C-alpha cells in the first residue's frame, strides 16, 4: 500500500529448507496447525468484510495548499501577509517534522532487519539521516517554545551573515 | 463560545428557581451537560487557533482547562453536598451561584482574547474564591486565610495591571493573536527589566512560586472541599496559562531574568517534598505537594521549550486531577472523623476497602507513575530541563524519590496499620465518595490512551 | 458566656433513616433519582460518549496530511536527486542582506 | 514468520485476560486462583513455539503496532522487541510463575483474599512482561515502575504488619534511587539521540559517552540490589513467600541485569563502564554472600544467595560476556524459585518458623523437600551437568581467562566459596541432626499443588540447562584451551567451602560455648549497613525537613520577610496616623506648617 | 463540627 | 568492654544506672508517674467502655501537638542571632549554590557552542 | 397532572434554551465576521454553480 | 484556650501550670530551651524512638505505641515505628 | 495482659535477666543438648549469690551481670513467631474488624445470619443494663484522688459484671479470617 | 466449627460498583456493536485523487467514517 520508494526494503533473501535429519520438524506442524485454526478463520472474516467494504466504496481525498509568499515577501505591519506565511511556515515545520520522522524509521528499520551486521549495512541510512538531522537543526532549532517565522527568518539572516564574514576570511 | 458561556449563566436563574429538593439535581445535570458540551472545544487545528469571535478563541492550551473546569464543577457540587445538607435553602442556592460565578469567569478567562480582559476576568475570580474561603469555611483561621490568599494575589496582580495597560499604550494592542505576531525582542534595560518583573510576579504568585507558597497551605487547609478543589485544580493553572501566554512579549530579557526563578522553584520543589515528608495534616500535605508539583510547571514555562511547554500542559491537567481528588478523599477521612490530623484515624484499609483503593490510585497518580499522564509531563519537563542543563537531573530526581515517599507514607498513614479503637463513627462509604472518586479517577487514566489531547498547542 | 444551642450531634448516618441511601440528600426518592441523574450523566454521557467523540475527532491537527506531504515530498527529492531537506527556511534571493 | 507475531503478542495478551475478569463473577467464587494458574499455564504452552521457531531459524522481529503520540520529531509507539533475550526468558518466567501460582494455592489456601493475591501476582506478569518485551525506552520505564509499585503491594500485603510497611517503602526509595538514573538515562538517549527506541540508541551511538551509561549502572543496581542499595532485597522477605519466590528471586530481582544486557552493544564500547559493573558485581557477591553464611533466618539466607547471584551477573556483564549473564539469569530463576518454595513449605509444615535454628531432623521427615532442596543446593553450587553448572562454571572460566581486575576476580572465587558455605548451612541446620521444632508435630506435604510445582520445577532445574545450552545459537568464543587447574577452579573452590563450612557445623556440636568475634557480629549484622545507613541519613533527612524547611523558612522567616513585617509597618503607621487626639489647636498649627512648606517648595 | 462563628470574646475585640 | 550510646543508639534500660535507684523519692517519683498514667488510662477506658457514646475520643494532647507543630511556631519565635543565621544559611544559601553551578554551566555549554567545540550531531529536540 | 410536572420543573428548559440562543449568537457573530469571506491567497478559489457564499 | 501550648515558662507558677496542663510532673518538665526557635512550653520529651517503647504493655493505640492523654513527642512523627528508631544495638 | 506496677522489684528484675539469659543461651547453642548443659551452669551461676543479703552487693551483681550479658548477647535472638520483632509480627492484624462495624450493616446482610445478629443484640442489652452497675462500682471503689494503678475491680456482688469488661470481651481473635 | 466471620459492610461498596459497571455498559455495549457494524459494512474511506473540476466538502477530506460524521455535524 505505502510507496516503496519513500519507505524502502530490500529484496528477500529467505534460505531454502534443506533438513538433512529425518527427525519430524516441529515448526512446521505447529504453522500448519496455526494457518488451519487461525489462519483460514481469520482470512475468511477479512474477505466478508472487504465484500462488505466493496460493496459501498466511498472516497477521502488529501486537501492541498497552494504556496503563499513567505514572511521574506511581507511588509513590516501586514497581519494578512504574515498570517498567510506564518501559517504556510507551519504547515512546512509539520511536513519537514514528518519527513525527519520517515527518515528516522527507515534507519530503524534497516538497524533491526540487518541483524548483527548493522553497522556496516546501514552507513547509507545513517548518511541520510546525519545530512536531514543537520538540516533541520540548522532550519528548526533554538527558536524556542514561541517560535514563529520571523524567527526563522532572523536566525538565517544570522546564518548567512556568518557565512559572509566566512567568506570574506 | 458563546455555546459554553450562555447556559453557564442560566445556570444562575435555573437554581435560583428551582425547588429546595433540586436545586443540586439540577446543578448536577446541566453542569454535566454543559461539560459534554464543551467536550467539542477539544477539537482544535493544528497550527491555528480557533477564533470564535473578536473576544473569545480556544487553542491547545485553552481547551483542556476549559473542559477541566466544566468537568469539575459537577465534582465539586458532588463534595459539596455533604456538608451543606442542614444549611437554608437560601445559603445552599448562594454557595451554587458562587460556584457558577467561578465557573465562568474561568471559562471566560481561558477564552478571553484581550490581555485586559484576561487580567479583569482572571482578578475577578478572587471574589467568589474568597467569599467561599471566609464564609463556609469550618475553622476561625478561614479568616486570615481568605486575608493571605487575596492580599497575595492582588499585590502580584496590580503592577500586572501597570505593565498591561503600558504595554496598550505602547504597542497600541492587547490582543493576543496581535501581540504574537507584532512581538519584538526586549532590551535589557531597567526598564524592560522591570516590566518584565510585573508581567511575571503576577502569575508566579498564582501558581505559588517558593516564598510566596504561604497562601496555598492556609487557603487550601481552612477552606470547605469545593473550594480546595477549584483551587487546587484551575486557579493555580490560570497563573500557569497567563505565564506561557504573556512569555511571548517576555524575550529575550527571560534568558537572564529567569535564572532566579529557576533556582527558586528548582529547590523548592525539594523544600516542599520534604516538608511534605514530615507534615501532621493532611491537607497541609496535599497542598505542599501541589506546591511542589506547580514547581516543575514554573521551571517548565521559565525554560520555554517545546518540549517544557508541552510536559508542562500535562502536568497542569493530571496535577489538577490529582490534587482534586486527594482533597476529596482526605474531605472524606475528615467528614467522618471531623479532624485533619493525619495520625488520628489509622487502619482505614480494613475498614473502608474500596476506599482504599481510590487513595491508592490517587497516591501512584501522585508520585507520577507510568504511563500516566502525571509522569508524561514530569518526564518531559525533566528532558527539557535537562536539555537545558544536565545539573537540572540531580534535583529532579531528588524531588521525584521525595514526592514517592511522601505520597506512599501518607498512603501507609491513612490507609493501613492497625484501626483507631475509639472511633466508631467511621460508616460504609456512600455512593457518592465512590462516585465522587471514580468521576476523579477514570477520565484522568482515559488521558494516557490519547496523551495528545492535553499535550497543549507546541504538539 | 452566651445563651447557645449545644452543639449538634455528628452528622447523622443516612443510612439510619433508610439503609439504601446513596449519600446525598434526605428523602429516599430524590436520594435514589439523584444517584440515578449523577451515575448516568457522568457514566454513560460524558465519560463513555465523551470518551468515543474524542477518539473519532476528526484530524483537523493534520497529522495524516502532513505525514502524506512528506512522502510526496522524500518521493521528489530522492528521485530528482535534491538533497531531502534543504537548509534554509526561505530561499536566499528573496532576502537583501545588510 | 507470520505466526510468530501472532503467538508472541497472544502469549501477553492472555494474561490480561484474568485481570479483566476480576471485574466478574469468577473473582467472587474460589476458582479464580486456578483460573489464572490454567491462564499461565496456556501461556507458557504458547510461548513454547515461538521459541522453537527461534531455534530453528532465528525468527527475531519487532511489532510495532499502536502509534501512541508524535511529539515532532520522536514518535513513540507501542513496539515490542521479539529477540533472543525475550523469546527465551518469557518461557522460563512463565513456567516459574506457574510453578509458584501453584505452590501459592496450596501456600496461600487460608488467606481470606487469596483472590488478590493471585491478581496482584498476574499483574506483576504482566508488567515483568512488559518489561522484557520493550522496544521504547518509555515502554520499559513502563514495565519498571509496574514492576516496582506491584513489588510494593505486595511485600507490604499483610498491611498491619509495621515491618511490612517498612520493608515495602524501603523497596520503593531504593527503587526509586535506581530511577533517578533511569531517567538520566531516558533523558540523555532522547536528547542525544532524538529516540527512545533500542534500534536508534543503537545504531547512532558508538562510542555511547559514560554519563547515559552510569545511570543505566544506577538504575540496575537500583532494581538489582546491588551494593548500596542492597538491603531492600533481604528486607523484602517479609512478604508472602511466594511472592519472594517469585518476584524477588527470579523474575523481578534479575530486571536490573536484565536491562543492563539490553543495552550490550553500547557497554561494550565504553571501558570504565564495564570495570564498574564488574566492581560492583564483586562487591556484591563478597559482601551479601559474607551476610549469609551467618543468617538464622532461612528466607533470608536465600535472599542473600539471590543478591549474590545477581552480582555474579552484574560481574559477568563486567567481563564483556552478557549472553552469559543472561544464561545464568536463566538457570538462577529456574533453581532459586524452586529453593524458596522449599523454604516455603519448610515454613508452612513448622507453622510459621523461619528461624533455622528451631528447625532439624526433616532429612527423612520431609524427604520429597529433602531432595529437592539437596537438588537446587547442588545446581546453586555449580554441580557439574545440572543447571547451574552450564552458567556459573562457565562465567568462572570466563573471569578467570580474561583481562579482569584482580580483586574482583579474587572476590567472586571467595563468594563461589560462600555460597558453597551457606548452602552447607541451609543443609545442616535444617535437615540433618535431631529435630528442634516443638512438638505437636505437623509435618505433612502430601499435597498435589505442592509437589508437582517442586517435581516440575525440579524437572527444569536438572534438565533445563543442558537443553538451554545445546539448543541455543552460539554466541560467544569459547575458552577452548586453560590451565587445568584454572579449569577446576570452580570445583576446587566448591569443595573447599563444602568441607570448611561442614567442619565448623560439626564443632558447633563441641560443648565449647564461647562470645562472638567481630566479625561474627559485622557478617550478622548485615555489615552494620542497615543500622547506620537506616538511622542517620534518615534521621538527618527528617530532621531537617521538620525542622530547617517547615518550621524555620515556611512558618517563620518566608512569613517574618513580607506578610509580617508589612502588616506591622501598616499597623505603626495606623497608629501614628489616627492618634485619637482631636485637637483643633495641633492641627491648625499642622496646617500653617504646611503652606510654609509648600509655599517654600512648590513656589 | 460546626462552623467557627465568633464568640463574644473574638466580637469585643472589634 | 562496655557500651558507647549514641542519639541513634540510645543506652539500654539495663545498663543504665537510673534503673537501679531504689531511693524512696525515686520511688515516690515512680508512683505518682504511676497514679497519673492510671488516671489517664481510666478516663479513656471510661470513655471508650461506655456503650452511648456513638463518635472520637478527642484527646487534648493530640490537638495540643498539632496546635504546637503549626499554629504556636511564630508566635514563640524570636529573631535571635542564631535563628537570623541559621535562617539566612539554610534559605538563601543553597539557593546561591544552586546559581553558582547552574550559571557556570550554562556559561561553559554558551562558551563551547560560541567556538563551535560542542558536539550536537542529533539534537533536534529540545 | 401534566401542569402541575411543567409548573414544577420549568427550570428544566432554561440551560437547553441557553445553549441554543449561545449557538446562534455565535452564528450572528460569524455573519459580522465576513470580511475575507473568499478573498485569501490559499482558500480563494471560484465559487460552484448555485453557490452564493462559501461560508468563511 | 488554657490547655492550648503557650509561650516559654518563665516563673514557677508558670512551670507548674504548664505540666499539669501536659500531665507532667512539675520535676519532669522540661520545656525546650527558650533559643526563639518557637517551641515554646511544649515538653522535650526523652528523644527515643516508639520502637523502645514496651511491646507488651496494653497501649490505648498499640501500633503508635501511645497512651491516650499521655504528652506526645515534638518529634512523634519522625520517631514512629515505620521510621527512624533510636532502640539500643547489640555494637 | 495484667496491670503493671511502678518499679520492679530486685527479685523481678533478676527473674527477667534470667529468662533472657536463658533464651539468647538457647539462640547461641543451637543444639539442644549443648544448651541444656550450660543452661545447668548458668543456673548454678545464678544460684552462687543468691543467699547475698547485702543488697548493694547484690544490686552490683546483677549490674556485673547485665553487661556481661549485653556483651555476650546474641546479635539475631531466636524470636517467637508470633512475637514482637518475629517475623508473624502482627501479621493479622488487618483481619480484625472491631465489632461496632457490624452495626453498619445493611438489613439484607444481617438477614443471612439471624440467629447471630439475634444473640449479638442479647449481648448489646447486657452491656446497655450493666453499665450504670460499673459506673458506679467504680466510683466507689476509686480512692478519692483517682486511681494509682490500672488494676481494676472484678464483680464485688451478684448480677454483676467486671467495669469495663466490653471491650476486652468482646475483643477480636488471633486468626479472625 | 463455622465461626462467624466479623467483616466490614460490604453491600454499599458491592452495590456501586454493579450500579458503575451498569451505566458504563449502558452506553459502552451500544457504542462499541454500532462502532463494529460501521466498521464491519460501512467501512473506511479510499485515498482517491480529487477528481478535476470537483470541490470536496470539508469532512471528505476524512478517512474514518465516524470522524467524518462528527466533522459534518459538529465542524
Amino acid at each position: 500500500s505505502w510507496d516503496k520508494d519513500v519507505y524502502p526494503e530490500p529484496p528477500r533473501r529467505t534460505p531454502a529448507p534443506a533438513p538433512q535429519t529425518s527427525l519430524p520438524n516441529p515448526v512446521t506442524y505447529l504453522t500448519k496447525i496455526f494457518d488451519l485454526l487461525v489462519d483460514r478463520p481469520v482470512t475468511l472474516a477479512r474477505e466478508f468484510i472487504e465484500q462488505q467494504h466493496a460493496k459501498n466504496r466511498y472516497y477521502y481525498y488529501h486537501r492541498e495548499f497552494r504556496r503563499v509568499p513567505d514572511i521574506t515577501e511581507c511588509e513590516e505591519k501586514d497581519i494578512l501577509c504574515m498570517f498567510e506565511a506564518e501559517m504556510q511556515w507551519r504547515r512546512d515545520y509539520k511536513v519537514d517534522q514528518e519527513i525527519v520522522n520517515i527518515i528516522q524509521e527507515r534507519l530503524k528499520a534497516c538497524q533491526q532487519r540487518e541483524g548483527e551486521s548493522y553497522r556496516q549495512n546501514c552507513a547509507k541510512e545513517l548518511e541520510q539521516f546525519t545530512q536531514v538531522s543537520k538540516a533541520f537543526q540548522d532550519r528548526y532549532s533554538d527558536l524556542g517554545a514561541h517560535y514563529s517565522a520571523r524567527k526563522c527568518l532572523a536566525k538565517q539572516k544570522q546564518r548567512m551573515l556568518a557565512e559572509r564574514k566566512a567568506a570574506k576570511e | 463560545m458563546l455555546k459554553i458561556i450562555i447556559p453557564t449563566t442560566m445556570l444562575l436563574p435555573m437554581t435560583w428557581m428551582s425547588k429546595h429538593n433540586m436545586i443540586w439535581i439540577n446543578a448536577t445535570v446541566h453542569s454535566l451537560l454543559i461539560s459534554l458540551i464543551s467536550l467539542s472545544l477539544l477539537n482544535q487545528l493544528g497550527e491555528n487557533s480557533l477564533n470564535f469571535s473578536l473576544t473569545f478563541f480556544s487553542d491547545s492550551l485553552s481547551a483542556p482547562l476549559l473542559v477541566l473546569t466544566t468537568w469539575l464543577l459537577p465534582l465539586m457540587l458532588m463534595a459539596s453536598q455533604s456538608h451543606l445538607s442542614k444549611e437554608t435553602t437560601t445559603r445552599k442556592k448562594l454557595y451554587i451561584t458562587m460556584l457558577i460565578l467561578l465557573q465562568l469567569f474561568l471559562i471566560m478567562t481561558f477564552t478571553a482574547t484581550e490581555l485586559i480582559l484576561f487580567y479583569i476576568l482572571f482578578e475577578a475570580t478572587l471574589v467568589p474564591t474568597l467569599i467561599i474561603i471566609t464564609r463556609w469555611g469550618n475553622q476561625t483561621e478561614r479568616l486570615n486565610a481568605g486575608l493571605y490568599f487575596l492580599f497575595y494575589t492582588l499585590a502580584g496582580s496590580l503592577p500586572l495591571l501597570v505593565a498591561l495597560v503600558y504595554i496598550q499604550n505602547t504597542t497600541g494592542s492587547l490582543n493576543f493573536l496581535i501581540i504574537h505576531y507584532w512581538s519584538h525582542p526586549l532590551s535589557n534595560s531597567w526598564s524592560n527589566i522591570f516590566m518584565w518583573l510585573a508581567c511575571i510576579m503576577a502569575f508566579m504568585v498564582k501558581m505559588p512560586l517558593y516564598g510566596l507558597h504561604l497562601w496555598l497551605p492556609k487557603a487550601h487547609v481552612e477552606a470547605p472541599i469545593a473550594g480546595s478543589m477549584v483551587l487546587a485544580a484551575v486557579l493555580l493553572k490560570l497563573g500557569g496559562y497567563g505565564m506561557m501566554r504573556i512569555t511571548t512579549i517576555l524575550n529575550p530579557l527571560t534568558n537572564y531574568m529567569a535564572y532566579p526563578f529557576l533556582m527558586l522553584s528548582m529547590w523548592g520543589m525539594i523544600m516542599t517534598s520534604s516538608i511534605c515528608l514530615r507534615q501532621t495534616d493532611l491537607k497541609s500535605l496535599i497542598a505542599y505537594s501541589s506546591v511542589s508539583h506547580m514547581a516543575l510547571v514554573i521551571v517548565a514555562i521559565m525554560i520555554q521549550t517545546p518540549w517544557s511547554f508541552m510536559g508542562a500542559t500535562a502536568l497542569m491537567i493530571a496535577h489538577g486531577l490529582t490534587s482534586s481528588m486527594l482533597f476529596c478523599l482526605a474531605n472524606t477521612n475528615y467528614e467522618r472523623v471531623h479532624s485533619r490530623t493525619m495520625i488520628l484515624a489509622r487502619g482505614l484499609q480494613t475498614l473502608l476497602p474500596l476506599m482504599a483503593t481510590w487513595w491508592l490510585m490517587a497516591s501512584l497518580t501522585n508520585l507520577a507513575l507510568p504511563p500516566s499522564i502525571n509522569l508524561i509531563g514530569e518526564l518531559f519537563i525533566i528532558t527539557a530541563s535537562f536539555s537545558w542543563s544536565n545539573i537540572t537531573i540531580i534535583l529532579m530526581g531528588m524531588n521525584m524519590m521525595i514526592t514517592a515517599l511522601y505520597s506512599l507514607y501518607m498512603l501507609i498513614t491513612t490507609q493501613r496499620g492497625k484501626y483507631t479503637h475509639h472511633i466508631n463513627n467511621i460508616k460504609a462509604s456512600f455512593t457518592r465518595e465512590n462516585a465522587l472518586m471514580a468521576l476523579h479517577i477514570l477520565p484522568l487514566l482515559l488521558l494516557t490512551l490519547n496523551p495528545k489531547m492535553i499535550l497543549g498547542p507546541l504538539y | 458566656i452566651r445563651l447557645q444551642e449545644d452543639p449538634d450531634p455528628e452528622d447523622e448516618n443516612l443510612y439510619e433513616k433508610n439503609p439504601d441511601s446513596h449519600g446525598y440528600d434526605k428523602d429516599p426518592i430524590v436520594d435514589l433519582w439523584n444517584m440515578r441523574v449523577v451515575f448516568f450523566f457522568g457514566f454513560s454521557i460524558v465519560l463513555v460518549l465523551g470518551s468515543t467523540f474524542v477518539a473519532y475527532l476528526p484530524d483537523y491537527r493534520m497529522q495524516e496530511w502532513a505525514r502524506r506531504e512528506a512522502e510526496r515530498l522524500v518521493k521528489y527529492r530522492e528521485a530528482n536527486g535534491l538533497p531531502l531537506m534543504e537548509s534554509n527556511c526561505f530561499d536566499p534571493n528573496k532576502i537583501q542582506l545588510p | 514468520m507470520n505466526p510468530f507475531a501472532s503467538l508472541t503478542l497472544t502469549t501477553l495478551i492472555i494474561l490480561t485476560i484474568p485481570i479483566m475478569m476480576s471485574n466478574s463473577n469468577i473473582y467472587k467464587t474460589n476458582l479464580y486462583p486456578n483460573y489464572v494458574k490454567t491462564t499461565v499455564s496456556y501461556a507458557f504452552t504458547l510461548s513454547l513455539v515461538p521459541l522453537l521457531m527461534f531455534m530453528h531459524t532465528g525468527q527475531e522481529m519487532i511489532i510495532s503496532n499502536w502509534h501512541w503520540m508524535t511529539l515532532q520529531t520522536v514518535e513513540l509507539s507501542l513496539s515490542f522487541k521479539m529477540d533472543y533475550f525475550s523469546v527465551m526468558f518469557i518461557p522460563v518466567a512463565l513456567f516459574v510463575t506457574w510453578s509458584i501460582m501453584e505452590f501459592s494455592m496450596w501456600y496461600m489456601h487460608s488467606d481470606p483474599f487469596i483472590n488478590r493475591f493471585f491478581k496482584y501476582l498476574v499483574l506483576f506478569l504482566i508488567t515483568m512482561m512488559i518489561l522484557v518485551t520493550a522496544n521504547n525506552l518509555f515502554q520499559l520505564f513502563i514495565g519498571w515502575e509496574g514492576v516496582g509499585i506491584m513489588s510494593f503491594l505486595l511485600i507490604g500485603w499483610w498491611h498491619g504488619r509495621t515491618d511490612a510497611n517498612t520493608a515495602a517503602l524501603q523497596a520503593i526509595l531504593y527503587n526509586r534511587i535506581g530511577d533517578i538514573g533511569f531517567v538520566l538515562s531516558m533523558a540523555w538517549f532522547l536528547t542525544h539521540s532524538n529516540a527512545w527506541d533500542l534500534q536508534q540508541i543503537f545504531m547512532l551511538n558508538n562510542e555511547c559517552p559514560n554519563m547515559p551509561l552510569i545511570g543505566l549502572l544506577l538504575a540496575a543496581a537500583g532494581k538489582s540490589a546491588q551494593f548500596g542499595l542492597h538491603p531492600w532485597l533481604p528486607s523484602a522477605m517479609e512478604g508472602p513467600t511466594p511472592v519472594s519466590a517469585l518476584l524477588h528471586s527470579s523474575t523481578m530481582v534479575v530486571a536490573g541485569v536484565f536491562l543492563l544486557i539490553r543495552f550490550y552493544p553500547l557497554m561494550e564500547t565504553n571501558k570504565l563502564v564495564q570495570t564498574m559493573t564488574l566492581c560492583l558485581g564483586a562487591i556484591t557477591t563478597l559482601f551479601t554472600a559474607l551476610c549469609a553464611i551467618t543468617q538464622n533466618d532461612i528466607k533470608k539466607i536465600v535472599a542473600f544467595s539471590t543478591s549474590s547471584q545477581l552480582g555474579l551477573m552484574m560481574v559477568t556483564i563486567g567481563i564483556n560476556q552478557p549472553h552469559l549473564a543472561f544464561l545464568h539469569i536463566c538457570m538462577h530463576a529456574f533453581f532459586k524459585a524452586m529453593l524458596f518454595m522449599c523454604s516455603g513449605s519448610i515454613i508452612h509444615s513448622l507453622n510459621d518458623e523461619q528461624d533455622i535454628r528451631k528447625m532439624g531432623g526433616l532429612y527423612k521427615a520431609m524427604p520429597f523437600t529433602t531432595t529437592a532442596l539437596i537438588i537446587g543446593s547442588l545446581a546453586l553450587t555449580g554441580m557439574p551437568y545440572l543447571t547451574g553448572f552450564y552458567s556459573k562454571d562457565l562465567i568462572i572460566e570466563a573471569v578467570n581467562m580474561s583481562y579482569t581486575n584482580a580483586w574482583a576476580l579474587l572476590m567472586t572465587l571467595i563468594a563461589t566459596s560462600l555460597t558453597a558455605a551457606y548452602s552447607t548451612r541451609i543443609i545442616f541446620f535444617a535437615f540433618l541432626g535431631k529435630p528442634r521444632f516443638p512438638p505437636l508435630v505437623l509435618i505433612n506435604e502430601n499435597n498435589p499443588l505442592l509437589i508437582n510445582s517442586i517435581k516440575r520445577l525440579l524437572i527444569g532445574s536438572i534438565f533445563a540447562g543442558f537443553i538451554i545450552s545445546n539448543n541455543i545459537p552460539p554466541m560467544t568464543v569459547p575458552n577452548t584451551t586453560m590451565p587445568l587447574y584454572m579449569k577446576m577452579t570452580a570445583l576446587i573452590v566448591t569443595i573447599m567451602g563444602f568441607m570448611l563450612a561442614l567442619e565448623l557445623n560439626n564443632t558447633t556440636y563441641y560443648l565449647k560455648f564461647k562470645y562472638p568475634s567481630q566479625t561474627y557480629k559485622f557478617s550478622n549484622m548485615l555489615g552494620y549497613y542497615p543500622s547506620i545507613m537506616h538511622r542517620l541519613p534518615t534521621y538527618h533527612n527528617l530532621s531537617m525537613s521538620q525542622k530547617s524547611a517547615s518550621s524555620l523558612l515556611d512558618l517563620i522567616w518566608l512569613e517574618t520577610i513580607l506578610p509580617k513585617t508589612t502588616s506591622f509597618i501598616q499597623m505603626k503607621m495606623s497608629i501614628m496616623v489616627s492618634n485619637q487626639k482631636g485637637l483643633i489647636k495641633l492641627y491648625f498649627l499642622s496646617f500653617l506648617i504646611t503652606i510654609m512648606i509648600s509655599m517654600t517648595l512648590f513656589n | 463540627a460546626r462552623q467557627w462563628q465568633p464568640d463574644v470574646e473574638w466580637a469585643e475585640q472589634f | 568492654p562496655k557500651y558507647k550510646p549514641s542519639r541513634l543508639a540510645t543506652l539500654p534500660a539495663t545498663l543504665d544506672p537510673a534503673e537501679y535507684d531504689i531511693s524512696p523519692e525515686t520511688r515516690k517519683a515512680q508512683a505518682e508517674r504511676l497514679a497519673i498514667r492510671s488516671r489517664l488510662k481510666r478516663e479513656y477506658l471510661l470513655q471508650y467502655n461506655d456503650p452511648n457514646r456513638l463518635g472520637v475520643i478527642e484527646d487534648p494532647a493530640l490537638i495540643r501537638w498539632t496546635y504546637a507543630r503549626s499554629a504556636n511556631i511564630y508566635p514563640n519565635f524570636r529573631p535571635t542571632p542564631k535563628t537570623s543565621l541559621l535562617g539566612a544559611l539554610f534559605g538563601i544559601g543553597p539557593l546561591f549554590f544552586w546559581y553558582y553551578v547552574f550559571k557556570t554551566d550554562r556559561d561553559k555549554k554558551e562558551k563551547l557552542i560560541q567556538e563551535g567545540k560542542l558536539d550536537q550531531t542529533f539534537n533536534i529536540s529540545y | 397532572n401534566v401542569l402541575q410536572i411543567v409548573r414544577d420543573h420549568w427550570v428544566h428548559i432554561l440551560v437547553p434554551v441557553g445553549f441554543v440562543f449561545g449557538c446562534y449568537l455565535d452564528r450572528r457573530s460569524d455573519e459580522k465576521l465576513t470580511a475575507f469571506r473568499n478573498k485569501s491567497l490559499l482558500f480563494k478559489r471560484e465559487l460552484r454553480p448555485n453557490e452564493e457564499v462559501t461560508w468563511k | 484556650k488554657d490547655m492550648f501550648p503557650g509561650p516559654y515558662p518563665k516563673t514557677p507558677e508558670e512551670r507548674a501550670a504548664a505540666a499539669k496542663k501536659y500531665n507532667m510532673r512539675v520535676e519532669d518538665y522540661e520545656p525546650y530551651p527558650d533559643d526563639g526557635m518557637g517551641y515554646g512550653d511544649y515538653p522535650k520529651l526523652p528523644d527515643r524512638s516508639q520502637q523502645e517503647r514496651d511491646p507488651w504493655y496494653d497501649w490505648d493505640h498499640p501500633d503508635l505505641r501511645l497512651n491516650w492523654g499521655e504528652p506526645i513527642h515534638w518529634d512523634l512523627d519522625m520517631y514512629i515505628r515505620n521510621r527512624v528508631d533510636t532502640s539500643p544495638t547489640p555494637v | 495482659f495484667s496491670a503493671p506496677a511502678a518499679y520492679l522489684t530486685h527479685q523481678q528484675k533478676v527473674l527477667r535477666l534470667y529468662k533472657r539469659a536463658l533464651r539468647h543461651l538457647e539462640s547461641w547453642c543451637v543444639h539442644r543438648d549443648k544448651y541444656r548443659y550450660f543452661a545447668c551452669l548458668m543456673r548454678a551461676r545464678f544460684d552462687e549469690h543468691k543467699n547475698e543479703k547485702d543488697m548493694v552487693k547484690a544490686t552490683q551483681l546483677l549490674r556485673q551481670a547485665e553487661e556481661e550479658f549485653w556483651y555476650g548477647q546474641h546479635p539475631q535472638p531466636y524470636i517467637f513467631p508470633e512475637s514482637p520483632g518475629g517475623t508473624s509480627y502482627e501479621r493479622y492484624e488487618c483481619y480484625k474488624v472491631p465489632e461496632w462495624c457490624l452495626d453498619d450493616w445493611h438489613p439484607s446482610e444481617k438477614a443471612m445470619y439471624p440467629d447471630y445478629f439475634a444473640k449479638r443484640e442479647q449481648w448489646k442489652r447486657l452491656r446497655r443494663e450493666s453499665w450504670e452497675r460499673e459506673v458506679k462500682q467504680l466510683q466507689e471503689e476509686t480512692p478519692p484522688g483517682g486511681p494509682r494503678t490500672e488494676a481494676l475491680p472484678p464483680a464485688r456482688k451478684e448480677g454483676d459484671l467486671p467495669p469495663l469488661w466490653w471491650h476486652i470481651v468482646t475483643r477480636p481473635r488471633e486468626r479472625p479470617m | 466449627k463455622r465461626l462467624f466471620i466479623i467483616k466490614p459492610s460490604g453491600f454499599y461498596d458491592r452495590r456501586f460498583l454493579k450500579l458503575m459497571r451498569f451505566y458504563i455498559l449502558l452506553t459502552g455495549i451500544p457504542v462499541a456493536i454500532g462502532i463494529t457494524l460501521v466498521n464491519v459494512f460501512i467501512g473506511e474511506a479510499e485515498l482517491a485523487d480529487i477528481p478535476e473540476g470537483y470541490v470536496p466538502e470539508h469532512w471528505e477530506y476524512f478517512k474514518h467514517p465516524i470522524s467524518r460524521w462528527i466533522a459534518r455535524t459538529f465542524y
